[PDB]
């Protein structure tokens, strides 16, 4: 019995893959990584259009809470200075 | 939990969450205070007049996946310190530019995957804060040059998964703080000359996934360039001169390419790149040119006729740790004294007939070597003496009578089968830390069983 939006699941690992109009992010807060079907991703995170899936990319920007990119954040932890998409001690 | 209009849920601090409700309009009940406001994954269909008008300090507003059809020309009145608008996954089929057109402090405006296939001249006017705009996964089949230029506060386009074919000189000219712009899975299939002129602050450009024949002479004008993508297209060139306007590039994605010719300077004076890989070009005949690029971790040639490499590859590269020139027509090799930084070298399948005692003497960070499929008749006894961590040593199918020991006492895996002259039985006390090995004959495993895998399988090769 899978969860809704989600075409193939495990017992274990959550969603394997997820309807192609949804997006898949994996969680691991863990013993191992548990797949979940969203429609758009959470914060911290950028909706990836991807050729094989859509994906919930992680935001792997130095000091950034929220992103455009892998590349390109649109806020900053609190207290640090946004400066063309990087975030900045000052 | 603080006590909240049902059917949403406050957290304290203005913020109220009523996605996911099934709600045909907007919730009503809530504190005017409130700051943000997720509305999104209902079924609101429609923005009547005013339907903000009790929420004028909104700074958040989400109305993604409601498959909302109409937005009213004055539903978004009054919010004057909104910032965020997000209205992805609706039915909007064209930009509400009417509706937006009061939103002075937005600064981030999503109509991604909406089946957009016109935005009206007008759009935009009024957005004097947009710093992000995503137009992605619609059906536009144009760049909207007019709407953008009413942007230039703007850092961040997609314009990603659309229909676009062409651009036209100067379709972006006025975004002059654009950092970001993504054009990846369109059908472009021309750029003009002038195209980018005016994006000076441009570090990302995506064109991955379009139909690219030509290699863009209009990223000469984007001189703030880091970031470059043009993988899966179908470029055959990369001339020279290619990057002469971008000395800041540390980037470039190529990769499924068509890509048979790359001029012998198209990769001078980059002296951030910090990788080059290059597979299948197979009309290439000289070495790169990379003065003014020596700061490669990187550097990859395939496929190609180069027969040679230069003396000054290891006197001038600075950190590189990997090597592969792989698939080409060496015969010589220079000296890699001087690459301290080199981990993996690859020169299989070649033409590379001796290795001498120098070939591979500075190289003390070495822990993979994979000279296999070459015709290499005699190595230096003590070719590999002066090594390093020297893990993975592969000399299959050459044309060995004998083979040095010298050094190589610390080799996990050493590969010999293929070398059908070669005579010699390893002993199992030069290589105490062996545990793959390869060998042309099966009484060259005797050592290393009873008569660690130790195989004289050809494995098919
Ligand atoms: C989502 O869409 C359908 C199709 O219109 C909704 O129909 C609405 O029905 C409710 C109750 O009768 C009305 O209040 C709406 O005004 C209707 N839509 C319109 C524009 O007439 C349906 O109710 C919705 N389903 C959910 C999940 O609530
Ligand atoms: C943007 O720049 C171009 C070229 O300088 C100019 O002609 C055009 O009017 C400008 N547009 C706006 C709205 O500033």
């Amino acid at each position: 019995a899978c969860a809704k939006g989600c075409e193939l699941c495990s017992e274990v690992n959550g969603c394997l893959k997820c309807s192609p109009k949804l997006f898949i992010l994996l969680e691991r807060n863990d013993i191992r990584q548990v797949g979940v079907c969203l429609p758009s991703c959470p914060p911290g995170y950028f909706d990836a259009r991807n050729p094989d899936m859509n994906k919930c990319i992680k935001c792997k920007i130095e000091h950034c809470e929220a992103c455009f990119s892998h590349n390109f954040c649109t806020k900053c932890k609190e207290g640090l200075y946004l400066h063309k998409g990087r975030c900045y001690p000052a | 939990p603080p006590l909240c209009a049902a059917p949403c849920s406050c957290d304290g601090d203005r913020r109220v969450d009523c996605s996911g409700k099934g709600l045909t309009a907007v919730p009503e009940g809530l504190s005017a205070f409130t700051q943000a406001l997720d509305i999104s994954m209902n079924n609101i269909t429609q923005l009547p007049e005013d339907a903000f008008k009790n929420f004028p300090f909104l700074e958040e507003l989400q109305l993604a996946g409601n498959d909302l059809s109409f937005i009213h020309p004055k539903a978004l009145s009054g919010l004057k310190e909104l910032k965020v608008l997000t209205l992805q996954n609706n039915q909007l089929k064209t930009v509400p530019s009417e509706a937006i057109r009061g939103l002075s402090a937005l600064q981030s405006l999503r109509l991604d995957a909406n089946h957009i296939t016109s935005v009206p001249e007008d759009s935009f006017e009024g957005l004097v804060q947009l710093r992000h705009l995503w137009l992605d996964d619609n059906s536009l089949t144009e760049v909207p040059v007019h709407p953008l230029s009413n942007l230039p506060t703007l850092q961040a386009l997609t314009l990603a998964l659309n229909k676009i074919s062409s651009i036209p000189d100067f379709a972006f000219t006025n975004l002059s703080s654009l950092v970001v712009l993504h054009l990846h899975n369109n059908k472009i299939r021309s750029l003009s000359q002038h195209c980018f002129d005016g994006l000076d602050n441009l570090e990302t450009l995506d064109l991955n996934y379009n139909n690219l024949g030509e290699f863009p002479q209009a990223i000469k004008a984007l001189p703030s360039l880091k970031e470059l993508g043009f993988h899966s297209n179908s470029i055959s060139v990369i001339p020279d001169g290619a990057f002469d306007g971008n000395p800041l590039l540390r980037t470039i994605h190529l990769y499924d390419n068509p890509l048979s010719f790359v001029g012998n300077s198209a990769f001078h004076n980059l002296s951030d790149l910090h990788s080059l890989v290059i597979r299948g070009a197979s009309m290439v005949q000289q070495f790169p040119n990379l003065t003014g690029t020596v700061h490669l971790e990187s550097l990859t040639l395939t496929g190609t006729k180069i027969s040679s490499i230069p003396n000054n590859l290891c006197q001038e590269q600075k950190m590189l740790r990997t090597l592969d020139l792989s698939y080409n027509n060496i015969r010589d090799l220079p000296s890699f004294n001087g690459c301290h930084a080199l981990e993996e070298i690859s020169l299989q399948r070649n033409q590379i007939y001796q290795i001498k005692e120098g070939t591979f003497q500075g190289l003390i960070s070495l822990r993979i070597l994979d000279l296999s499929r070459n015709l290499i008749h005699e190595i230096h006894s003590r070719a590999f003496a002066t090594l390093g961590p020297i893990t993975n040593l592969d000399v299959s199918f050459n044309e060995l009578t004998s083979f040095p020991t010298e050094g190589l006492n610390g080799l996990n895996q050493l590969k010999l089968v293929g070398n059908f002259k070669l005579k010699e039985a390893l002993a199992a006390k030069d290589f105490v830390n062996l545990r793959s090995l390869s060998v042309p004959y099966a009484y060259q495993c005797c050592a290393f069983w009873g008569c660690i895998h130790c195989t004289p399988s050809t494995g098919h090769h």
